[PDB]
C-alpha cells in the first residue's frame, strides 16, 4: 500500500532501487532503512509482493506461508491472506509439488 | 532469529 513504504523495505541497507522515498526526491534514505527486527514480518510482507513482479511463485508462496506460520501475527489474519493470494492463484500453486511434510504443518 | 526472538521474550516477561 502506496509506495515510500514499499520503497524504503525493498531498497534495504544498500542503495538499491532509484525508486525515491516519500513524497520527497531524495536518494538520501534509499541507501538506508532495512526494515528488520521489529519490522522484519512488515518487510516479508512486501518482499513477497516484490517476488511475484520478478516472477517467482516458488520463493512467493514460501514467504506467504512463513508469515502464516509465525505464531506472533493475529489469527484473524488467517482467512485474509489464503483468501486474497492463495485461493486465486489455486493454478500456479497445483503445478507446484508439495509433500507429507509441508501440507501437515499448514 | 530476529522477529521471533524479540516476541518470545516480550511474552514470557509479560
Amino acid at each position: 500500500l502506496d509506495d515510500p513504504v514499499l520503497n524504503a523495505i525493498v531498497s534495504k541497507n544498500s542503495p538499491a532501487e532509484d525508486d525515491v522515498i516519500i513524497p520527497q526526491d531524495i536518494l538520501d534514505c534509499v541507501v538506508t532503512n532495512s526494515m528488520r527486527q521489529t519490522l522484519a514480518p512488515y518487510a516479508v510482507l512486501s518482499q513477497f509482493y516484490e517476488l511475484r513482479d520478478r516472477e517467482d511463485w516458488g520463493q512467493a508462496l514460501r514467504l506467504l506461508l512463513l508469515l502464516i506460520e509465525f505464531p506472533y501475527l493475529p489469527k484473524h489474519y488467517l482467512v485474509l491472506l489464503v483468501a486474497k493470494f492463495l485461493y486465486p492463484i489455486f493454478l500456479l500453486d497445483d503445478k507446484k509439488l508439495m509433500d507429507e511434510d509441508s501440507v501437515a504443518t499448514v | 532469529f530476529d522477529g521471533p526472538c524479540q516476541n518470545e521474550i516480550d511474552l514470557l516477561f509479560s
